């Protein structure tokens, strides 16, 4: 629900954070994911495919349980359903 | 400042219009190729009834008058390219694109990927179409319209374009009575909301999971 | 063959395929770029339902899997891409374009060329789509067929293809009965005939003329 | 109602000959026109645009009137008033 446009695929939504990093999708049917990287001159878009974000989804929800909160694990872990499940 | 596409071999011109003008009509010759910068541009066929049919609505950074890549400025367009908003746009003649590409290929591989996405929004809209329920016609172009002119807002996202239920009857194949009424069980539904003729759609993301 | 467009640095393969065999499905890699080179592909999307929409036709000497072009490899496949007929292709893993290009910058033009048809192409089946008369909309596609595989014959132009009511339902947004039902009308008005499962378009040119 | 495949466009018809160079047109609606000329290579088109391809079988008939047969020049006079009147 935080979104941002990609110059040539239009309006994406955030799926989550990584660290510094984020997971964004197109919000027609999440059809094409893509990593994020902000900076000083700045935002950068790598595509990525459905296995992988999902990998990363999985990855991030492993650190949420070791090392964060129980409220951004449960977050985080809807999302995951509703995006991947 | 885009201008720095420009060059001594690309020597592209900027062109602005006001809302309603016409880029290029039927019948003009196809000489420019033109890159949205600012702006919605509609292409449309008319028919001799006078009805139109939107065959696109491009956003910024769309590349259009495509068929001057094929034919130059001796074939004649047979779409209407008109000013949706306020728009700006880079205009070249087309016979320069060669002596440009082999001096920045950089520009090939640029352009290459402004008609891929071309074709893959084109398609989006055959898919949109192809639907046999008026309705899920409607949604599945509200959607189109999230992605391409959205804005973030307080109930969802507001698609950032004041629009006729005339120029959504031609953009779906439908009617304007048609469009009012389907609009109108949209908001029953509590799916949209309508203010000053800009529909916000309350969960885009939900409701395209709907059409998997 | 045209295998003359390969090199060291555009290392392409033939792939050929029997009738109904898919080319590409959802899910895939997007690792390639297609050229059709014999045949007839179709291009579709599926939803859950196992209801399909073609969303191309596509004829030979087109080129298909443009998404490779924008994410290449990375990204996932949306559409199913199927030899509709017995098909021959050449495939080239999408990585090898940039100094395939550099190379032989002549391989720039003819690609903008081709992705500039698929535009034009994609456009006139949204034309075709937004008719809301659908024995318009059948005309429309059946002119279509008929620039793409139509064959001169006794009686007209014969759209060279083999149409179930099925494909043609899938690629007109219309169902298998309704289609059915606008064959027999427009046989009855003796505008075509109809022969193991092959379409002729008596006077396609005098039709056209009919849209205007 | 003679046709011709181009390898881009598609099927065309013929809308009239002129001397061994031909006038073609677009199956959908004439939305282009081409310039066709044979030869043992051999088969080369040259789009032109509707008000030229006009005035070229315009030209033809100012031809036909003067130098060949009224069956011809009637036979063009039909093309030509079913193609651009
Ligand atoms: O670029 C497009 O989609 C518009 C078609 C076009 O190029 C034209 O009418 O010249
Ligand atoms: O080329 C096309 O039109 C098919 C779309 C495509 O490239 C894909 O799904 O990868």
């Amino acid at each position: 629900e935080n979104y941002l446009n990609h110059p040539t695929f239009g309006l994406l939504y955030q799926i989550c954070s990584f660290g510094d990093k984020e997971l964004f999708a197109t919000l027609y049917a999440q059809r094409l994911f893509f990593l994020v990287a902000f900076d000083a001159r700045g935002t950068r878009f790598e595509p990525i495919g459905r296995n992988e974000a999902r990998m990363l989804v999985d990855n991030r929800l492993r650190q949420l349980r070791r090392d964060a909160s129980l409220q951004e694990y449960n977050q985080l872990q809807q999302v995951f359903k509703q995006t991947f499940l | 400042m885009f201008r720095e596409l420009g060059s001594g071999k690309l020597p592209l011109q900027i062109e602005q219009f006001e809302r309603g003008k016409t880029i290029f009509f039927p019948g003009d010759p196809a000489e420019r190729v033109y890159l949205l910068v600012k702006g919605a541009v509609k292409l449309s066929r008319v028919y001799e009834s006078g009805e139109e049919i939107t065959v696109a609505l491009l956003r910024e950074n769309s590349v259009f008058g495509v068929l001057s890549l094929l034919t130059g400025q001796r074939s004649d367009r047979f779409y209407h390219a008109v000013a949706f908003t306020p728009v700006q746009l880079f205009s070249v003649p087309i016979e320069f694109m060669q002596k440009a590409l082999i001096e920045r290929p950089e520009l090939a591989n640029v352009m290459l990927q402004g008609l891929s996405s071309r074709i893959l929004q084109t398609e989006m809209m055959i898919e949109t179409l192809a639907h046999r329920d008026m309705g899920s016609r409607l949604v599945s172009f509200l959607l189109i319209l999230c992605r391409d002119f959205g804005i973030p807002s307080p109930d969802g996202i507001t698609i950032d374009l004041k629009l006729s239920h005339q120029a959504i009857a031609e953009a779906i194949g439908s009617t304007r009575v048609t469009v009012t009424r389907l609009l109108g069980d949209l908001r029953e539904s509590k799916l949209i909301a309508i203010h000053k003729k800009r529909i916000t759609v309350f969960n885009p993301v939900a409701l395209s999971q709907q059409f998997s």
